[PDB]
RNA sequence: CCGAGGGUAGGGCCCGUGACUGGGGCGAAGUCGUAACAAGGUAGCUGUACCGGAAGGUGCGGCUGGAU
RNA sequence: UGGGAGAGGGUGGUGGAAUUCCCGGAGUAGCGGUGAAAUGCGCAGAUACCGGGAGGAACGCCGAUGGCGAAGGCAGCCACCUGGUCCACCCGUGACGCUGAGGCGCGAAAGCGUGGGGAGCAAACCGGAUUAGAUACCCGGGUAGUCCACGCCCUAAACG
RNA sequence: CGAUGUCGGCUCGUCGCAUCCUGGGGCUGAAGAAGGUCCCAAGGGUUGGGCUGUUCGCCCAUUAAAGCGGCACGCGAGCUG
RNA sequence: GAAUGCCGGCAUGAGUAACGAUAAAGAGGGUGAGAAUCCCUCUCGCCGUAAGCCCAAGGGUUCCUACGCAAUGGUCGUCAGCGUAGGGUUAGGCGGGACCUAAGGUGAAGCCGAAAGGCGUAGCCGAAGGGCAGCCGGUUAAUAUUCCGGCCCUUCCCGCAGGUGCGAUGGGGGGACGCUCUAGGCUAGGGGGACCGGAGCCAUGGACGAGCCCGGCCAGAAGCGCAGGGUGGGAGGUAGGCAAAUCCGCCUCCCAACAAGCUCUGCGUGGUGGGGAAGCCCGGGUGACAACCCCCCGAAGCCAGGGAGCCAAGAAAAGCCUCUAAGCACAACCUGCGGGAACCCGUACCGCAAACCGACACAGGUGGGCGGGUGCAAGAGCACUCAGGCGCGCGGGAGAACCCUCGCCAAGGAACUCUGCAAGUUGGCCCCGUAACUUCGGGAGAAGGGGUGCUCCCUGGGGUGAUGAGCCCCGGGGAGCCGCAGUGAACAGGCUCUGGCGACUGUUUACCAAAAACACAGCUCUCUGCGAACUCGUAAGAGGAGGUAUAGGGAGCGACGCUUGCCCGGUGCCGGAAGGUCAAGGGGAGGGGUGCAAGCCCCGAACCGAAGCCCCGGUGAACGGCGGCCGUAACUAUAACGGUCCUAAGGUAGCGAAAUUCCUUGUCGGGUAAGUUCCGACCUGCACGAAAAGCGUAACGACCGGAGCGCUGUCUCGGCGAGGGACCCGGUGAAAUUGAACUGGCCGUGAAGAUGCGGCCUACCCGUGGCAGGACGAAAAGACCCCGUGGAGCUUUACUGCAGCC
RNA sequence: GAGCUAGCCCUGGCCAGGGUGAAGCUGGGGUGAGACCCAGUGGAGGCCCGAACCGGUGGGGGAUGCAAACCCCUCGGAUGA
């Protein structure tokens, strides 16, 4: 049957991307933590 | 004159729909509409805040003139009378000797080709409009303002009307559709007549498919609810209220009066609506 | 080929009968009340409506085939 | 052809009396109701009186033993649209008449559908009396309906 | 109770005997025929249908007879549900 | 040494199940160490509204070539979407951007919020919508509307000429719109040709033929032709289009009007440039100077912004055209022609799938276009087939039980069973014919029947064409032929009678319920006079609604018909300027602490003093509620009638053993041989009853009952047959479970059901196919039941608070 | 976190073929005029049959699956809520 995945890369950036993350308080936290943990991407990779 | 289906299927039994009898242009006027955004109910956080609404077919806009005192001395001509789906009225396209044209209600006997004007000097007749002081006592009349120069307010669906009762300073006495008795400034404009298409409250929906082409999505009873939901909600089998009838946020629904105690409007309402 | 008739399937009129049910007729001395004939004790009757154990009562309009 | 009387019919308008309710004022201990009462209403200011307002329904006197209509039925006043009918004159047609199974139309009240309207009245219903009872008669309330539009119903002591 | 699946049916049997029939007896208020009552006997047999989820029970048509009980109210790692 | 402990390793089950659609294979020849599995050829089968072809998304080198086979591939592997390396994606016109706006998002101004932040007209962003210029063919191992060829076109810059009051983000026009149905004319696409071109072929009995087999086009600027769209021209006035305006709108007058003209599209033609089969020979070469023509069918596509009808009344903005304002009129803009200029990103490949989503090369899921022919009434249905693509990445045998999927069956025909569950039957089209009842539509495909192929002859009408021929489409009559059978295969209703419920079409518990549930038109109550009520939000601000009582919220009921009774004492809500109670506050009789005192400081009665509550009324389609005992008629029985207690009032009409009736399979009647169900009645209704509606109701239902006919492997009662498994051999090889085991029966015993204890009996050692009685077999720390001063959802006249409202 | 699912908003796309035959309109009849009747035309509808597409009624299979909801047969809607 049809999954939960069902990729679309506009959708991708425009929810999980590094420009939505900057705009509220909560995004830039996400951004802050996987900075110090040291995430070698803060941000879902997409094409684009 | 609404008019009926033969039976030839389950809904056309009951069907009506309006004759359309009094419409003679069909397609509006280009310069006078602007698109009509639909809401589903939803306000601007998104959330739904009046219940069961969306789907409806999609409309346009007229812009319907309410002011009418914007041109004083002016006459137009009824030139076209036409369908609004944005209300229940007709609605007149007038060609102002001006050049200016505009959309006003279309008051019950107004034929096309004839003049209306508006002013304190203007003729009693039905499609004219002057502030309620000059209008006779006894005057049926519509698209009345409430206060001066805040636009028509009062008595504008199909086939209703405020009659002039009686005068009292600088404010009139009128008698609304609703039976209300109500003060309202003598500045305030009518125009003479009542609003046409008074078989309007006739017409049976007669399916459910229907009230969907009007953007009415089903109404949910709350009995048919379970108890996170409603008052209503819950029940083993079939259950009566249980409790004083009540809305989905817990106020009583069966005689409750709710206008405001201390509105200042209560000074002009000589008597609330009766029946 | 047509053909008595036999078979299949579906209708139409009639007759008989049927748990139960509807009133109707009749029947020497049953029970309830007293509507009508006298102004019958609320003049009567009436078409209709609604109501009531029952006759009946009341509304609306009609008639005199009503008294004084 | 000329004239007549008439609540004949339909539409629109509109005029005063009365009842009810609302507002103001003035006033106080009862009002109402009956065979007698009681229920009801009233000092939270009623009844009785004066002024203003709203709204529906019916048109006093004239009015008659009257008038008009085929019948049912028709009554303030006004305009309009319309039927019947009679008289005069003796002009026109030249029996073109009478009745009429079917058919079609009209048809009090009540009642029914869809809208409206709703003052007074009032089936149903509630109450108070009366009574052995009183699902009545009398009294206090009161909903259909009584009114308007359109559509049905088609009955009668629709009788002379 | 860190689970011993529960009613009825179906299928498959197997056992007890307080025996429904068939075999053998005694008594009879046993003439015969046919019954009643008790004793011995478990080898074999013990039908089909209508109603109900039913077990049971009632009924229809038969039969020599249409037995009553146990097996986790036998049988869901065999089925049904 | 135990914690269903944790991490790791390794066992058992076991050479066991399985190897992923039952579309299917066989042989020859190659290559190689090795071949059912790679390559080639011949034969066979499968898809063909796809299992073929092209877009979009998503994936991201998987593409092509050489060299490989450890691992990955459910087996093998020389092969591969695998490993190594090299190569491969070319645009002014295709798609996106340097254009436009939609929802939405963001946001000068501005508003609001302890902070973070939330709003917000303009404006800006935002596309699969608008707008905009490229078609055909060839080339590569791999890209191509991109390279090349041919023929076309767009914008920008600059110049020449010619024309004009030029000029904008401002005004205006246009852009610009629905649903159904649809005319004419074309095109795509298709069928036929006795005509045109072609390598050949004559077989096995016949045919050298008007034979068979193959093919008979594509693109094209101007001009021309056919078919369509769009559009009136002039004058005078002018106060409206937030400045101006010669434009637009509005009034007038004259002329033009089913037209025409102008304009823009589509189709045809068109200079010219391409393509071009079978077959044969080694993707190529030939065919070939290839031929390229006639007729028929014909779109849902094109002309298009076409036409009609309807109600539910059908985006915006730019491009573009026109008007003018500053300005400027040496400019500028319009037209024509010439030269020059024209950037960024994508482009490989997979794409209904082995490359995307599902952990897998997973029988599942994935939007748009094309989707050929024949016959079957039509069609995208079905059967077979074209082009093209496949045989599904384990095979070889055998021919047991048993399982799956399938075919048939004597006599019987529902006897099966909870139930005809399941499977039969029926089955398309044409014609005849068709009942109760009904809301007049319907019920209806009711039921039930007859016809159906082929051949000859005669004949009616239509489309194209020409009025004819030919081709094509609808028929009509007569006479025959064959078979068991003519929708001869495939696709394709079983029917009726009668109840319950719900009017109806719809909706639902994604993944155990599709229903009688929810919704529904319709009915009623109630709130709301607009800065409405109500809802979301601390607020601003939104929705309601750019609506206004014929409207908006809430609530119950649920098409329609006939109807919807009595109770207002309690609760609710509505009304009541009196009375009672009533907080802060007012008032301050009278006290008190302290101080020499002036004073400072505290307590404080009467009384005035909101809402609420009390109190007086109203109100049921508001919450609700609608009696008991005893007596009585000239047979008996039963009570129309009476008595008395109680109530706020004592259940009306209608219905009734009911989706409700306990006793109950009530009783009677019907249907049956027989009927706890069913239907019809009765009424002592345990415990119906009137908008949590009462009683009916034509039509409707994958709803739940009852009966009958038809027909059957459901059954008496089973038999045989098919294929996929099971079985044997080669290859690959799991799983839960598992204290260890050298693991029999009886009768006892035991913590009460023993392989393991006692006594007896029985029993050589080890497997394979099978069956399920036991190992209180596995699975899951019982979901029932209790217990824990465990949890959570929900309710209220439990307590206590809070929002909100007063 | 609404790339699953529920609702709504904006903008697009899709629904072979066949059947039934409403209103209106035309003509005829009818009447004083009418209503109305008859035939033709017409092409309505939460109309009918049936693919695609959307579903998921009954049974069977599957049940360490092809699959953490699938497969076969059957069945519902298919111009509309
Ligand atoms: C009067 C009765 C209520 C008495 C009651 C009957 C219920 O069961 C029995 C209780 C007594 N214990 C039984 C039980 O728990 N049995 C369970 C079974 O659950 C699976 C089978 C399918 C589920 C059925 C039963 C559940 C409860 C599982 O496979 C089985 O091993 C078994 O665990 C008594
Ligand atoms: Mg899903
Ligand atoms: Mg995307
Ligand atoms: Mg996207
Ligand atoms: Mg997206
Ligand atoms: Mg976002
Ligand atoms: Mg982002
Ligand atoms: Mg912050
Ligand atoms: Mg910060
Ligand atoms: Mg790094
Ligand atoms: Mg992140
Ligand atoms: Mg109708
Ligand atoms: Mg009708
Ligand atoms: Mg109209
Ligand atoms: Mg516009
Ligand atoms: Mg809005
Ligand atoms: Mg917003
Ligand atoms: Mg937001
Ligand atoms: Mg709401
Ligand atoms: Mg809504
Ligand atoms: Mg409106
Ligand atoms: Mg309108
Ligand atoms: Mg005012
Ligand atoms: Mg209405
Ligand atoms: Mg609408
Ligand atoms: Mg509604
Ligand atoms: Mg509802
Ligand atoms: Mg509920
Ligand atoms: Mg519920
Ligand atoms: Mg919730
Ligand atoms: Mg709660
Ligand atoms: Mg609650
Ligand atoms: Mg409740
Ligand atoms: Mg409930
Ligand atoms: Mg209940
Ligand atoms: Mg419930
Ligand atoms: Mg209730
Ligand atoms: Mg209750
Ligand atoms: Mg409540
Ligand atoms: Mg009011
Ligand atoms: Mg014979
Ligand atoms: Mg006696
Ligand atoms: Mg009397
Ligand atoms: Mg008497
Ligand atoms: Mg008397
Ligand atoms: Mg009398
Ligand atoms: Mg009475
Ligand atoms: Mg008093
Ligand atoms: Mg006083
Ligand atoms: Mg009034
Ligand atoms: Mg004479
Ligand atoms: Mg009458
Ligand atoms: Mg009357
Ligand atoms: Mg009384
Ligand atoms: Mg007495
Ligand atoms: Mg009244
Ligand atoms: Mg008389
Ligand atoms: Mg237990
Ligand atoms: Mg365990
Ligand atoms: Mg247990
Ligand atoms: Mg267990
Ligand atoms: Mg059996
Ligand atoms: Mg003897
Ligand atoms: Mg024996
Ligand atoms: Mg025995
Ligand atoms: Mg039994
Ligand atoms: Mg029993
Ligand atoms: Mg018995
Ligand atoms: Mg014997
Ligand atoms: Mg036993
Ligand atoms: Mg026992
Ligand atoms: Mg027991
Ligand atoms: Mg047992
Ligand atoms: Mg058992
Ligand atoms: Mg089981
Ligand atoms: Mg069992
Ligand atoms: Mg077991
Ligand atoms: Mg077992
Ligand atoms: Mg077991
Ligand atoms: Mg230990
Ligand atoms: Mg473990
Ligand atoms: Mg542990
Ligand atoms: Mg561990
Ligand atoms: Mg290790
Ligand atoms: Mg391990
Ligand atoms: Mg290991
Ligand atoms: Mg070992
Ligand atoms: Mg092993
Ligand atoms: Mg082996
Ligand atoms: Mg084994
Ligand atoms: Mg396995
Ligand atoms: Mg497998
Ligand atoms: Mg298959
Ligand atoms: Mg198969
Ligand atoms: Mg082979
Ligand atoms: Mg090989
Ligand atoms: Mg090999
Ligand atoms: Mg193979
Ligand atoms: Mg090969
Ligand atoms: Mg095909
Ligand atoms: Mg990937
Ligand atoms: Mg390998
Ligand atoms: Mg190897
Ligand atoms: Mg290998
Ligand atoms: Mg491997
Ligand atoms: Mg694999
Ligand atoms: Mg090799
Ligand atoms: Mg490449
Ligand atoms: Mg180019
Ligand atoms: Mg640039
Ligand atoms: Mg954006
Ligand atoms: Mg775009
Ligand atoms: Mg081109
Ligand atoms: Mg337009
Ligand atoms: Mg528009
Ligand atoms: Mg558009
Ligand atoms: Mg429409
Ligand atoms: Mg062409
Ligand atoms: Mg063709
Ligand atoms: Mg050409
Ligand atoms: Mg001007
Ligand atoms: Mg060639
Ligand atoms: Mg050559
Ligand atoms: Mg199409
Ligand atoms: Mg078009
Ligand atoms: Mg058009
Ligand atoms: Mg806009
Ligand atoms: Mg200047
Ligand atoms: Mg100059
Ligand atoms: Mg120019
Ligand atoms: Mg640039
Ligand atoms: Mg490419
Ligand atoms: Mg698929
Ligand atoms: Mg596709
Ligand atoms: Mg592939
Ligand atoms: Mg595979
Ligand atoms: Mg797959
Ligand atoms: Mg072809
Ligand atoms: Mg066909
Ligand atoms: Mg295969
Ligand atoms: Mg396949
Ligand atoms: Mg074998
Ligand atoms: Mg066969
Ligand atoms: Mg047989
Ligand atoms: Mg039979
Ligand atoms: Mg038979
Ligand atoms: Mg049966
Ligand atoms: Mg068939
Ligand atoms: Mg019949
Ligand atoms: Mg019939
Ligand atoms: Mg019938
Ligand atoms: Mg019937
Ligand atoms: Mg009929
Ligand atoms: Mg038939
Ligand atoms: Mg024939
Ligand atoms: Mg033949
Ligand atoms: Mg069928
Ligand atoms: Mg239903
Ligand atoms: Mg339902
Ligand atoms: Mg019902
Ligand atoms: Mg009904
Ligand atoms: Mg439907
Ligand atoms: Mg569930
Ligand atoms: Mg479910
Ligand atoms: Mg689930
Ligand atoms: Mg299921
Ligand atoms: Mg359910
Ligand atoms: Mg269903
Ligand atoms: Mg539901
Ligand atoms: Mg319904
Ligand atoms: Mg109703
Ligand atoms: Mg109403
Ligand atoms: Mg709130
Ligand atoms: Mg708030
Ligand atoms: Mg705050
Ligand atoms: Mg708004
Ligand atoms: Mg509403
Ligand atoms: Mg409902
Ligand atoms: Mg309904
Ligand atoms: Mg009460
Ligand atoms: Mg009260
Ligand atoms: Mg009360
Ligand atoms: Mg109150
Ligand atoms: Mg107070
Ligand atoms: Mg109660
Ligand atoms: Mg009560
Ligand atoms: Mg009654
Ligand atoms: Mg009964
Ligand atoms: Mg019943
Ligand atoms: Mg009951
Ligand atoms: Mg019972
Ligand atoms: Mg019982
Ligand atoms: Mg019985
Ligand atoms: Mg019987
Ligand atoms: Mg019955
Ligand atoms: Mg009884
Ligand atoms: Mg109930
Ligand atoms: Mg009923
Ligand atoms: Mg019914
Ligand atoms: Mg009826
Ligand atoms: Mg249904
Ligand atoms: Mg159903
Ligand atoms: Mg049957
Ligand atoms: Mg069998
Ligand atoms: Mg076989
Ligand atoms: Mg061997
Ligand atoms: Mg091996
Ligand atoms: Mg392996
Ligand atoms: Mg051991
Ligand atoms: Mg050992
Ligand atoms: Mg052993
Ligand atoms: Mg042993
Ligand atoms: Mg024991
Ligand atoms: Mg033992
Ligand atoms: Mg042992
Ligand atoms: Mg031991
Ligand atoms: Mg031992
Ligand atoms: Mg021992
Ligand atoms: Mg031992
Ligand atoms: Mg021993
Ligand atoms: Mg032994
Ligand atoms: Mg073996
Ligand atoms: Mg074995
Ligand atoms: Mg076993
Ligand atoms: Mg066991
Ligand atoms: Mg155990
Ligand atoms: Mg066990
Ligand atoms: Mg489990
Ligand atoms: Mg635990
Ligand atoms: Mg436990
Ligand atoms: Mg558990
Ligand atoms: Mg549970
Ligand atoms: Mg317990
Ligand atoms: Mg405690
Ligand atoms: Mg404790
Ligand atoms: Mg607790
Ligand atoms: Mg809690
Ligand atoms: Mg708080
Ligand atoms: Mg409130
Ligand atoms: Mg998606
Ligand atoms: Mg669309
Ligand atoms: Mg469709
Ligand atoms: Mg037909
Ligand atoms: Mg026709
Ligand atoms: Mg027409
Ligand atoms: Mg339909
Ligand atoms: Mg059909
Ligand atoms: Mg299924
Ligand atoms: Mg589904
Ligand atoms: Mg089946
Ligand atoms: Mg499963
Ligand atoms: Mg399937
Ligand atoms: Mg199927
Ligand atoms: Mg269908
Ligand atoms: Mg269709």
């Amino acid at each position: 049957m049809k999954r939960t995945w069902q990729p679309n890369r506009r959708k991708r950036a425009k929810t999980h991307g590094f420009r939505a993350r900057m705009r509220t308080p909560g995004g830039r936290k996400v951004l802050k933590r996987r900075r110090q943990k040291g995430r070698w991407r803060l941000t879902p990779a997409v094409r684009k | 004159a609404v008019k009926k289906f033969k039976p030839y299927t389950p809904s056309r039994r009951f069907m009506t729909v309006a004759d359309f009898s009094e419409i003679t242009k069909t397609e509006p006027e280009k310069s006078l509409v602007k698109p009509l955004k639909k809401t589903g109910g939803r306000n601007n956080q998104g959330r739904i805040t009046v219940r069961f609404r969306g789907g409806g077919h999609k409309r346009l806009y007229r812009i319907i003139d309410f002011k009418r005192w914007d041109k004083v001395g002016i006459p137009a001509k009824v030139a076209a009378i036409e369908y609004d789906p944005n209300r229940s009225a007709r609605i007149a396209l007038l060609h102002y000797v001006d050049g200016e044209k505009r959309y006003i209600i279309a008051p019950d006997g107004l034929q096309v080709g004839q003049q209306v004007v508006a002013g304190p000097d203007a003729p009693i007749q039905v499609g004219n409009a002057l502030p309620l002081r000059f209008i006779p006592v006894g005057t049926v009349v519509h698209a009345v303002e409430l206060e001066p120069k805040k636009g028509a307010k009062l008595a504008r669906a199909a086939g209703t009307s405020a009659q002039i009762q009686g005068r009292e300073g600088d404010y009139v006495i009128l008698r609304l559709p609703s039976g209300e008795l109500r003060k309202v400034h003598g500045e305030c404009y009518a125009t003479v007549g009542a609003v046409g298409n008074a078989d309007h409250k006739n017409i049976v929906l007669g399916k459910a498919g229907r009230s969907r082409w009007l953007g009415r999505r089903p109404h949910v009873r709350g009995a048919a609810m379970n108890p996170v939901d409603h008052p209503h909600g819950g029940g083993e089998g079939r259950a009566p209220r249980g409790r004083p009838p009540a809305s989905p946020w817990g106020w009583q629904t069966k005689g409750l009066k709710t206008r405001k105690r201390r509105k200042p409007s209560s000074r002009f309402i000589i008597a609330r609506r009766k029946k």
